[PDB]
């Protein structure tokens, strides 16, 4: 009668109650690093490429423009729905980030020190992981939900706005959890995942610099440049910081994308993608997925854009062509190159990946487009294919991480901030720019070859260090992360960031037309398209709670 | 039950279609109850009883013998049937179980009678053949549909990095037309592929046979009975590939002990059914491949798309590779019981069922490489078990008593129930000889993996149930049940489930001496409430797993807890933790269906002219529901739910004619007519924007039936420039694309123009029985048709655009050689283009066609050889039959498909020709 | 601090067929029996087991393959042997006397 | 038509055994008595800790 419904308890799981037990605490904070590795898909790498194809660094690619549709309507800024089945995606996968996360913390807040010497160390650890969620959800939907309340419970969450907080507010409150880690992560994590104290500043930083940027009115154009919040990025960038942790610049440009050099002084946080490691095929970097060229016979997306490819053009003397570079296309023979291009673009004619016996053509067996999309391809994020690291699950993936902050990231967020400023430190700024500018002109290693084997020309020369104006120092900047941070899919983020989005980016729609069809259509909003629309499905479940963005 | 609502079967009928699974004949036979099924050799289908009972579990309840079952009936000998009435309403399904909700199917297997040594031969032989045969392009058209959605865009058709060189020029009116035009003999710069022109629906598709035998022994003494079935069936599929045989054996035995006082008995079924299945989406594959593409490679090897080809793989390969993945399945089925007769009316008897199913497979991964679809050189094997143990008991007190005029039955008893399942499985990689032979988890190279869990739930039902009638004019019965289950915690166990019944028969109140053309009227009522607990045997809890990373998944998000925390690059275990799967809820009580039913039985001139009537209100409150989390929530924050209700009413209306006409023709009449509409009334608001049971997510289903759908409305297309720039602007639109309507006049195309377009009911559902039998020739047809019902075309993206597909250059069905241009304007189909900027793959009434149907479902002859023959051979009987399944079939107009009882992906539905024999002594 | 489960499956599928005649008589002094026939026999085996390590709680309900977090380990393999026998055997007695 | 069930608790501790046991054997003795058409079988679950 009673005896009997009692008898079957649930297997193979750990329920409720128990998922609190200390013992279990640091299952939870792993548990919450994992899924920055094993939660995103081909639609939805948490490198947030797939939208990062708005940007003038690239196409979307592959068969067409059926190919993921909701990507290309993105991509031309016309065609976009709120119903689209992509943005209701990224934004429940960057909330399950968070979920854990929170659980971590959920069970953290009620250890004891005395027992648990690190509960303070870890619990920074957990907060960080959050930031970098909100964070990115910000950058892609302006109007975002902030779930810091780790204790709240579940039926608290329909009483959540993405309007609770102001747009500030809401900056502030992705800051609070960077802040935290700063003060109490360790200087040198030995467990290469885990966030050590200059990735929190280096991250808090970069989230000032987006905080500061403001867009307190209605819309989402610029409100003025918060003087308070530029002097915080340059506190948490600066160079005693970043030496406790022993960061810096890789020696040669193209470290920071070859899984040999994982972990190197460049990489201040990285997804630790891992092979041979107890799962199916390995945690491999799924997401990427889909960005290998055809020659492993799928699937050609994320494919650079002839203004990318120009954007390494340079000078007589080794300097951008700030005004003229994109008017005719990069000539191997005649024009002068950034070595940068052939870290960032595997072009025709050129080894794929440093690999002399795979040379990339005009061809059915590179280019999945016939045509359409080009026929270049990402380097950074795909790998030699004679690579121990790369391996055919459902799509082509590896073991190469993806870094979150690279050195030279912090050292351009410090000389932005410097050149915003404008109080004398322009020649800082310069010298930061000078730090990324002459590394990369010798960045030679792999590619020394190139002259005598393709007629190249590397010329790169660092700036010469006068008193220069807010603005013309500010193009120099602008083409300094153009190119060193190429196809990393934070670069159409750079512009809705400067208020600058429409106009670059619609430029570039008819310059871009002769190179490629699809942006044939293509029209740019003001006070639209900066940011996706917050999905319809979540507006639609909270009750008149959420709120879109200006232009819907 | 003669005061409920129960549809009664003529279990002869049913072996008259030769079906494997017996519910598979029953299609269309009963008012009310809809089965349905795909072609598919194993003849599975799945029941569901008077629309759409609740937002879980909609499959009835099978008491076979006594025994309850939800699962099977297509594992077991349809053959050694002799009973089956469906039980409609609440009221006469309540009490057979505690999972009524949904329907109960009274089945009773065959036994010996009192002075009889009957036996039975019976044996049939089919073929089946594809009918649905799907029309797609051959390599020319692919040639000339690819040259105008070219052209119709205006870049140049030999810009086609395919085998394809054109000749073309323009006409007097400046339009695009095309003349002459040449292919290469390889498909692939190194000519490694021949260019083919295959018909990949003829390749991947065979002429099936079809196989049964049964055997059955009976034998009947005063102290005791006996049986003994026999039985095989062997059905090649019509997908190449892909087969399902099922062994059987019975043995029912009943013995009457102490006087008839004590009796004991047992019913038990024993099965071995096998099959290898079709691939997932293997149709879908067959319909994209270009005709260009060979079966075979220039050398030996299978045939794929190289240089610039879709990235689809070869069917004919995956329908091989799969050939050896066959599950065999070993199900013993069947009670035991024992009656006790203390004294003349009071009845102690309990019985004990056992269903006990074992499920080995071998599931073999080979490496292929047909032309850029590569698998790397991936080789393993997984080896998978599963076993579902259920188990009932139940004891059952009973005393019937007739005073003089009235009469009285009473019972109450409880019963409980048991199912511990389980299943494991070891899966291995790389293999340096790939056969089955030598593909075990011991010969593996490579990496390996471990998986298998448990689970169960334990149900305790007390009951009662009490009957009267007055005399034969006046009857009522009431039943109470008291339904407890493990899913739910203690403080919602135990629900409550009464339901009650009335019945008049009208024509013994004498007041109705006069009338002598009507034999029986019976005027019956209904109101019960039927329990469902029918959900996952973990709904209460919050389930955090550790799920390491070990299994696969699509594109990445295993949502692993396994982390290089280290920055090793792996090579070794990693450290690990644990997901949430779902978050509890204490306080998940039972769901409950409540039933509302009238209706009138009739029985006219001499008994023939008979039928019934009958009407329900079939609501299910505090529906249990799996409700999506809050997308702030997060991972796994789904969690069980009572909250959500739905509804149910129609009609249902069988009705047959008996008669013999004095030349010697008999002829059976037997039709049945059903309607219904489904509502959803109430439902959590995740699940409404979920769009889950209706909404498409853009509006809520509340207020539409199950299912319904919204979309856009395709006002015809654009046919000129100026309906392009007079319409509301909307992005993408050109002449020759579909125009779409504006719902709000708002002047822009934009997402809010979307309304209610699908509603998946049937405006009256329906068949017929026709029995002819005329000197010894027997000769019955089955029709069956359901008028009304539409069906969302899927096929048709891609018969009508070149660019309705998420890849370039799939094939095509047949139907855009006919799009529109400026050559040719008489048509709907809108001009091919290479680019679909009007986004015409957006939810249309375009995909919504008129899916309604009348199929021939069965027709048979037969003879039987008269007793004066047959006896000499000392045989009571000998009949020789032939049979056609699914003959022939009537559609509407304006559906472009096939079959529209399956217009897109499902196996297909094939034509049975059947020769067979009943020999019986 | 080992922990883990190896969940073990194992078949065996043996079927028999034969078929037999008999002839008896009894010519009056004598009786005598005869038999011919045939049998076929097939066992056909298998089994197959997996293997995992590691899990965070020690009971027989949390310890199933999916709740592993260590190593796993696959092993399973199958044989049989198929026999055919025709005999005969024939009998006589003079009259209960020799046999 | 047999049923049988056995139950042994060993005398070493945590070692068991039982058996659930059903056999059904039957005959049938068809066409005067020149045909005849039969059927044993047995059905066991047995369980042990060893
Ligand atoms: O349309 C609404 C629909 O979108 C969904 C699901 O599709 O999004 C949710 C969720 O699903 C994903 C991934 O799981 O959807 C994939 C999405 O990505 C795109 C572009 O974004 O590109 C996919 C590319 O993958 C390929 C690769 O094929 C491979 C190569 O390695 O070759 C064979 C052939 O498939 C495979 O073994 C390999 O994967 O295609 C996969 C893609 O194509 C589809 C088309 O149905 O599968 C092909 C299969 O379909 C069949 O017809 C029937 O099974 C067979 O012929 C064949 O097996 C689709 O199921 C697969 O996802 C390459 O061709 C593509 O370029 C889009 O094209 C694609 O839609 C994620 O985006 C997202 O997170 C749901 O919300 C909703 O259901
Ligand atoms: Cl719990
Ligand atoms: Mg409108």
């Amino acid at each position: 009668c009673d005896d009997f419904l009692d008898r079957q308890v649930p297997q193979g799981i750990v329920t409720g109650d128990q998922i609190a037990s200390p013992e279990y605490v640091d299952n939870l904070v792993i548990s919450a690093y994992a899924i920055w590795a094993t939660g995103d898909d081909i639609n939805s790498s948490f490198s947030l490429w797939n939208y990062d194809v708005r940007s003038d660094d690239c196409y979307k690619g592959g068969s067409g423009t059926e190919d993921g549709g909701v990507f290309n309507a993105l991509e031309i800024s016309k065609g976009i729905n709120t119903t689209d089945w992509n943005i209701n995606d990224i934004w429940k996968r960057l909330y399950q980030c968070i979920t854990r996360a929170n659980t971590a913390l959920q069970s953290l807040d009620q250890m004891d020190e005395k027992t648990y010497p690190l509960k303070n160390q870890r619990i920074a650890e957990m907060r960080f992981l959050r930031g970098h969620a909100h964070f990115m959800l910000k950058q892609l939907f302006k109007k975002i939900v902030i779930v810091n309340d780790e204790n709240m419970e579940p039926d608290a969450y329909n009483e959540l706005s993405n309007t609770t907080y102001t747009n500030d507010e809401q900056w502030q409150k992705i800051a609070d959890d960077f802040q935290f880690a700063y003060d109490n992560l360790p200087e040198v994590q030995i467990e290469k995942g885990r966030p050590a104290q200059a990735a929190a500043a280096a991250y808090l930083a970069k989230t000032y610099l987006y905080k500061a940027y403001r867009q307190d009115g209605a819309d989402n154009a610029l409100t003025g440049i918060n003087e308070e919040d530029l002097k915080q990025v340059v506190k948490y960038t600066d160079p005693l910081i970043m030496a406790k942790g022993g960061y810096g610049l890789e020696t040669d440009y193209s470290m920071n994308f070859l899984p040999q050099y994982e972990n190197g002084a460049e990489s201040v946080w990285a997804i630790q993608y891992s092979i041979n490691d107890g799962t199916y095929n390995g945690n491999l970097n799924w997401g990427m997925g889909l960005t290998t060229p055809q020659i492993l016979g799928c699937c050609d997306f994320h494919k650079p854009s002839q203004n990318l490819v120009n954007a390494f053009k340079t000078d007589s003397q080794g300097k951008p062509l700030f005004s003229t570079y994109d008017n005719e296309n990069y000539e191997v023979a005649t024009d002068n190159v950034d070595p940068r291009l052939f870290h960032t673009v595997g072009m025709p004619g050129f080894p794929y990946k440093y690999n002399e016996g795979y040379i990339i053509q005009k061809n059915d067996d590179w280019s999945r487009s016939k045509g359409l999309y080009g026929y270049y391809v990402s380097l950074k994020e795909n790998v030699d294919p004679d690579c121990d690291c790369l391996k055919k699950g459902s799509y082509w993936a590896s073991s190469l991480n993806h870094i979150v902050i690279r050195y030279a990231d912090v050292l351009l967020m410090r000389a932005e901030a410097l050149i915003q400023l404008n109080d004398g430190r322009i020649t800082d700024a310069i010298s930061l720019i000078n730090e990324v500018r002459s590394r990369a002109a010798g960045s030679t290693m792999l590619i020394f070859n190139y002259k005598e084997d393709y007629g190249v020309n590397f010329k790169v020369t660092p700036y010469d260090l006068k008193a220069y104006a807010q603005d013309e120092a500010m193009k120099m900047l602008k083409w300094e992360r153009r190119v060193e941070f190429g196809m990393e899919s934070s670069r159409f983020f750079d512009l809705v960031r400067w208020g600058e989005a429409k106009d670059v980016i619609n430029a570039y729609y008819v310059t871009e037309a002769s190179r490629c069809s699809i942006y044939k259509n293509a029209g740019f909003t003001e006070n639209k398209n900066e940011y996706l629309p917050v999905p319809f499905e979540q507006i639609s479940a909270s009750n008149g709670n959420y709120t879109q963005n200006f232009g819907w | 039950d003669l005061t409920g609502a129960v549809s009664v079967v003529k279990v002869d009928e049913i072996q008259k279609q030769g079906e494997n699974n017996p519910v598979k004949a029953l299609q269309g036979r009963v008012p009310g109850m809809n089965i349905t099924a795909d072609g598919n050799p194993s003849g599975s289908a799945t029941v569901r009883i008077r629309g759409i009972g609740t937002l879980n579990n909609n499959d009835p309840l099978y008491i076979i013998d006594g025994v309850p079952t939800k699962a099977g009936m297509h594992e077991l000998n349809g053959n050694d049937i002799e009973s089956i009435q469906v039980l409609k309403d609440a009221a006469s399904a309540s009490i057979y179980g505690s999972r009524a909700a949904n329907g109960v199917i009274i089945i009773t297997t065959k036994q010996g009678k009192k002075g009889q040594i009957k036996i039975n031969f019976d044996a049939s032989v089919s073929a089946s053949m594809y009918q649905s045969k799907m029309n797609v392009l051959n390599t020319e058209q692919y040639g000339r549909a690819m040259w105008q959605a070219y052209v119709n865009d205006g870049e140049n058709p030999n810009g086609n990095a395919l085998g394809y060189a054109y000749n073309w020029g323009y006409n007097a009116d400046g339009n695009p037309v095309l003349y002459g035009m040449t292919l290469s003999k390889y498909l692939d710069s190194k000519n490694t592929m021949p260019v083919a022109d295959t018909d990949w629906f003829d390749e991947i598709t065979r002429t099936g046979v079809i196989q049964q035998y049964n055997l059955s022994v009976s034998n009947g003494s005063e102290k005791g009975s006996s049986f003994f079935s026999l039985g095989y069936y062997k059905n090649l599929g019509v997908i190449k590939d892909t087969d399902f045989d099922r062994f059987s054996a019975r043995m029912n035995s009943d013995y009457k002990l102490i006087d008839d006082i004590l009796t004991i008995g047992q019913h038990f079924t024993l099965n071995r059914t096998s099959e290898v299945q079709a691939p997932g989406g293997i149709i879908e594959t067959a319909l994209d491949i270009p005709s260009a593409i060979p079966v075979y490679a220039s050398d030996g090897s299978w045939g794929g798309p190289v240089g610039g080809w879709p990235d689809r793989r070869n069917p004919r390969a995956v329908l091989e590779y799969n050939k050896d993945n066959r599950y065999t399945y070993w199900r013993m089925f069947g009670d035991a019981y024992v009656n006790l007769t203390p004294f003349k009316g009071f009845n102690l008897r309990s019985t004990f069922g056992l269903d006990y199913a074992n499920k080995q497979a071998r599931y073999f991964t080979y490496p292929y490489q047909e032309g850029t679809q590569t698998n790397n050189g991936k080789s393993a094997v997984e080896a998978k078990q599963e076993h579902w143990t259920k188990w009932m008991w139940n004891a059952i007190a009973t005393y019937q008593l007739e005073v003089g005029k009235h009469r009285g039955d009473v019972m109450i008893g409880m019963e409980l129930n048991r199912e511990d399942d389980s299943h494991f499985s070891g899966y291995k990689e790389d293999f340096s000889i790939l056969t089955p032979d030598y593909m075990w988890p011991d010969a593996g190279s490579g990496t390996a993996q471990a998986y298998g869990a448990g689970e169960g739930y334990s149900l305790v039902s007390f009951f009662g149930k009490m009957n009267y009638s007055y005399a034969d004019r006046y009857l009522l019965s009431l039943t109470l049940r008291r339904d407890g289950s493990s899913r739910f915690g203690k403080n919602h166990r135990y629900a409550t489930f009464p339901s009650v019944s009335l019945g008049w028969r009208i024509t013994q109140e004498n007041f109705m001496k006069e009338l002598t053309w009507l034999d029986d009227l019976k005027l019956r009522a209904s109101w019960g409430q039927t329990g469902n607990q029918e959900i996952s045997n973990l709904a209460r809890y919050t389930i955090y797993a550790p799920n390491y990373g070990t299994t696969d998944s699509f594109g990445g998000q295993s949502y692993g807890t396994a982390y290089d925390i280290t920055g090793s690059n792996g090579g070794g275990v990693l450290p690990s933790g644990f997901k949430r799967n779902q978050i509890g809820n204490d306080n998940i009580k039972w769901e409950t269906t409540t039933q509302t039913n009238v209706g009138i039985d009739f029985s006219l001139f001499k008994q023939s002219l008979y039928g019934s009537l009958e009407y329900y209100y079939k609501k299910a409150t505090d529906i249990l529901t799996e409700m999506a989390g809050v997308g702030v929530l997060g991972e796994g924050g789904s969690r069980w739910i009572n909250s959500g209700a739905m509804k149910n009413q129609g009609f249902e209306f069988n009705l047959g004619y008996r008669n013999k006409t004095a030349f010697g023709l008999t002829y059976d009449l037997n039709g049945n007519i059903s309607t219904y509409r489904n509502e959803i009334l109430e439902l959590p608001e995740t699940v409404a924007a979920n769009g889950k049971f209706g909404g498409n997510g853009v509006k809520s289903v509340v207020g539409h039936t199950y299912g319904a759908q919204v979309g856009y409305i395709a006002d015809g297309i654009f046919k000129s420039q100026d309906e392009v720039d007079n319409h509301a602007t909307q992005e993408g639109a050109a002449v020759g694309r579909i125009r779409y309507r504006d719902i709000d006049h708002n002047g822009v195309i934009d997402e809010r123009d979307q309304n209610w377009i699908y509603d998946p009911t049937p405006s009256f559902s329906y068949g017929l029985n026709i029995y002819l039998e005329y000197k010894n020739f027997d000769l019955t047809m089955f029709w069956q048709g359901v008028q009304g019902v539409d069906i969302i075309s899927d096929v048709k993206k891609k018969s009508d655009f070149w660019s309705a597909s998420n890849v370039g250059f799939l094939n095509k069905g047949t139907r855009l050689l006919n799009a529109w241009s400026p050559t040719n304007p008489n048509s709907d189909i809108p001009a091919l283009t290479r680019s679909d900027t009007n986004n015409e793959q957006r939810v249309s009434t375009y995909f919504v066609e008129n899916g309604s149907f009348l199929k021939l479902r069965n027709i048979q002859l037969g003879y039987t050889v008269p007793a004066v023959i047959s006896k000499k051979m000392r045989m009571d009987r000998l009949r020789f039959y032939c049979s056609a399944q699914n003959l022939l079939t009537i559609k509407s107009k304006n559906f472009t498909g096939e079959d529209p009882e399956n217009p897109n992906f499902s196996y297909p539905i094939p034509v049975n020709i059947t020769f067979g024999l009943n020999i019986g002594f």
